[PDB]
């Protein structure tokens, strides 16, 4: 069961990365890829389950943040605009 | 602690991929790989 | 050719130049299709073609509406056609009334799809359309027929409860929520009549096939 889930997860991740690079590329400060942004969000969601909010820096392309917000993937902090969290789809 | 959290992470990745495919408005049936991967979603990881 | 295949090819060619006699030609082809559809029905291939042509951005809203209202199968409907139709819906260049009509058609033609497992694989795309309050009752009616036990995930239960709190205890929402409660009582406490569920595609031959569908 474990190895099956691992194969699925790795396949899903590789295909998701290829889809992101093919459909959400950077235009050309130092911006990070949407893949790295999603990785940071997913990592903070499970490393700090009591505070999954990450601060929005200048390396976050505002179109990427608005894209994640419109599609229900990212959620804004109720009071702090500089922080966004990942929607806990596992619960 | 690995298996349960990996199940949760895989569920999160499923949902994120599905929402991104929906937001991109891509005719995913035209792309064969994208089509066969879209049908891979909606699989209960805890099975 | 044959009378219908000419019309199928004409619709596959897409819209043409400015109308000198083209309105009459389009009308003749569309009338031939519906006549064949309302007499004995259409084959799976022709349906696979015309449904996805109508759900695409090609042709106006009236042509797509008439094509949808004449999508009556003579035997069965291929599930791959429905998958491509859901993809065309995801494209977004489809009219809202056309989306409502397509969901109505999917509900009415549910027992005429050969297989439904690949359609159930699109449960996420179907469920994400609950945000739209113009598609909400029809999407609920479709999910009431499509939902299995595997599709009742905790995230979906939470989102459906939030939608119930936003819209109120609507009949379609309550039916879908009762189904979810039947499948997963531990995730939440709380099939049949739905409004605007009149079968627009009920020909006589489709009626005899629906009654033969109950052995």
């Amino acid at each position: 069961k474990m190895l099956n889930i691992k194969e699925y997860k790795e396949k899903l991740l590789s295909t998701l990365g290829e889809f992101l690079e093919d459909h959400f590329p950077l235009p050309d400060v130092n911006l990070i890829t949407l893949h790295e942004m999603l990785e940071i969000l997913i990592n903070r969601l499970f490393d700090v389950p009591h505070d999954p909010y990450v601060k929005i820096s200048d390396s976050f392309w505002p179109p990427y943040v608005e894209l994640l917000l419109r599609n229900g993937i990212a959620l804004r902090h109720p009071e702090d605009p500089t922080r966004i969290r990942l929607e806990a789809f596992h619960q | 602690q690995n298996l349960q959290m990996e199940i949760k992470i895989t569920t999160v990745i499923q949902h994120v991929f599905q929402n991104l495919i929906l937001g991109s408005k891509v005719n995913w049936a035209e792309d064969p790989a994208l089509k066969e991967i879209v049908l891979q979603l909606e699989k209960n990881v805890d099975m | 050719m044959d009378a219908l295949q000419m019309a199928v090819g004409y619709f596959e060619k897409g819209p043409i130049k400015a109308s000198q006699n083209k309105d009459k030609t389009l009308e003749k082809h569309l009338k031939t299709v519906e006549n064949v559809a309302w007499k004995n029905g259409l084959a799976s291939e022709e349906i696979d073609i015309l449904l996805n042509i109508a759900l695409s951005g090609k042709f106006g809203n009236a042509v797509n509406t008439r094509i949808l209202k004449c999508m009556i199968p003579a035997t069965v409907i291929s599930e791959d056609s429905v998958v491509k139709a859901v993809s065309w819906l995801c494209v977004g260049k489809c009219s809202g009334s056309t989306k409502v009509l397509f969901y109505r058609w999917l509900v009415a033609m549910f027992d005429f799809i050969d297989r439904k497992e690949q359609i159930n694989l699109l449960y996420g795309f179907f469920f994400a359309s609950l945000q739209d309050d113009a598609l909400c009752p029809y999407v609920c009616h479709l999910l009431y027929l499509l939902t299995k036990k595997e599709n009742v995930k905790p995230f979906r239960v939470r989102k459906l409860l939030d939608l119930q709190a936003k819209m109120g205890m609507q009949p379609h929402l309550q039916a879908l929520l009762s189904l979810y409660k039947f499948f997963a009582p531990a995730l939440i406490s709380v099939k049949i009549y739905f409004k605007n569920s009149e079968n627009l595609w009920k020909t006589a031959l489709l009626a005899v096939k629906q009654r033969n569908r109950s052995p």
